[PDB]
């Protein structure tokens, strides 16, 4: 019950950090659809391209 | 000038505290004012958070996508036109006359000659004779930033 | 023509979508036609719906109840004046010039040279005059709908 | 001129009746229900005394200063429409003037609330020799 | 329109607030901060009533003559100021919003003589109501702060 505990609780804050994280990426680019979002950001906070 | 009307106030208690405005088909306001967009087809979309450059961003829907600015990085250092008079870029910072703007100013756009909106006021701070603006704007790279002088008090 | 304004335009999202006209101490709207009226007043009524005719109805209060459009279900074959222009009656059908409605037009009455002859609900571009859907009153006067064949909703 | 503002109360799309702003306070009778046409006014909370029946409440930060202002002293005054045995009289407003402030140099001596046609009455609240708020109701006084 | 007498309170080449010498003795708002522009003026002791929010002392000898002086007959109507029009009404200092703001504060109502010292100010609708330090009618020095009235 404390490892199912533990792995939750530690899944669950890794994927909200990285969500967090995946946001505080992209947001920068969403905002100014204008510029070029560079490969590496593209591939890895995975992105759309936008227009 | 005459592009000002498509930025729309907001109403908080009944008066009005900002303005939101509508770029690249894309409305944004500030976060630290509170209220609702004065219309109705804006008032509707849910607006996402954006903290680090303290905007509340949304997606403008369909009917009037092509009813809204457009905005540039290309930022030369020279006088550019606001809805209360010119504001006069230089030494990377962006400064009006002493005492215009204050509260209720804040999601003002400042545009360019060609009707470029160049970045959004959020708030400001008087030094000497003239007052700097808080405000977010595209770096070189043209990725959004928010650029604020030393002290600056939000609107 | 002008005795128009007894029809008012819906709104859906802000933007006139349709029209909901007014007909008989009744205000009729087309289900195709989502949205909501553009008038307080109007803005009330609970609208009962009857999709075989595609309309939904609803009685107005009293303070227009005298200021509301007449029927009729006389319609001799001829002109009848229409908002965007005239329509044409022959061969038991409805008509109008080749390009001149569409998304929108639909709710709005067919008045004669001022009754209602009809109100419109879409139509399919027979030719170089272009047939619609309207839902008409037949002879008997019972209302009755009139679709050429793959009419499509305005 | 100040009758601008007197604000139109709407219920329904129509002119229930009206609200006043007097001495830095809105005021508005029970009976004629609405939602206030003023944006600034809408979010005031309105505290009701139904002795005096009229619910009322303090107007927000930023019309203190445009408030009209009243005083007591009736010697036996304008309106609206065009009015004073103590009592106020006018036969030809009716069933939506309710709330109406009637004026005199200005100030508001008195908010009519309905009236009785003496064949004509108004029921109205006003405030006394010594100041204090009243109504003066007429016997057979109908609200408006 | 006698201006020599007026100094403003300077930090950094810029007026912060003002002090007045009037009736011999020179009165300072205690929140305003900073030094006349003259050298005898500027070394003299300030005492505080800190209720009042008012800091005041006695002006040197040689400048006793050369004061403005005060009275504190304030009927409802206009004063005469650098930038305009002031407004007496009701038991508060008035002033058309917008006219008047920070580093204000102190400045004396002239006719020319001075009858309150504002303080501070709220600036409401069309109107600013401001706080100002006055006498009461029996002549007792008083202060009227007008709700959330932010000090000039």
């Amino acid at each position: 019950c404390t490892c199912v505990a533990i792995i939750m609780v530690s899944c669950v804050t890794s994927v909200w950090l990285l969500c967090r994280t995946r946001n505080l990426c992209i947001t920068p680019y969403k905002l100014a659809p204008n510029a070029q979002v560079p490969i590496l950001l593209a591939l890895l906070c995975c992105i759309k391209p936008t227009r | 000038k005459l592009e000002s009307d498509k930025t729309f106030p907001i109403m908080l208690n009944g008066q009005v505290n900002g303005y939101a405005c509508v770029v690249g088909g894309r409305v944004f306001k500030p976060l630290h004012v509170e209220g609702r967009i004065d219309n109705e087809q804006l008032a509707a979309i849910k607006l996402k958070k954006a903290s680090i450059y303290d905007l509340e961003y949304g997606d403008v829907p369909q009917c009037m996508k092509s009813d809204t600015l457009q905005y540039t990085s290309d930022k030369p250092p020279g006088f550019y036109n606001w809805h209360h008079g010119a504001v006069q870029y230089e030494n990377n910072r962006f400064t009006v006359p002493r005492g215009v703007g204050g509260k209720g100013d804040s999601g003002r756009p400042i545009l360019d000659n060609k009707g470029r909106v160049v970045a959004i006021v959020l708030g400001g701070v008087n030094e000497g004779s003239r007052t700097a603006l808080s405000v977010v704007t595209w770096n070189q790279k043209g990725v959004t930033v928010k650029d604020t002088p030393e002290g600056s008090e939000p609107w």
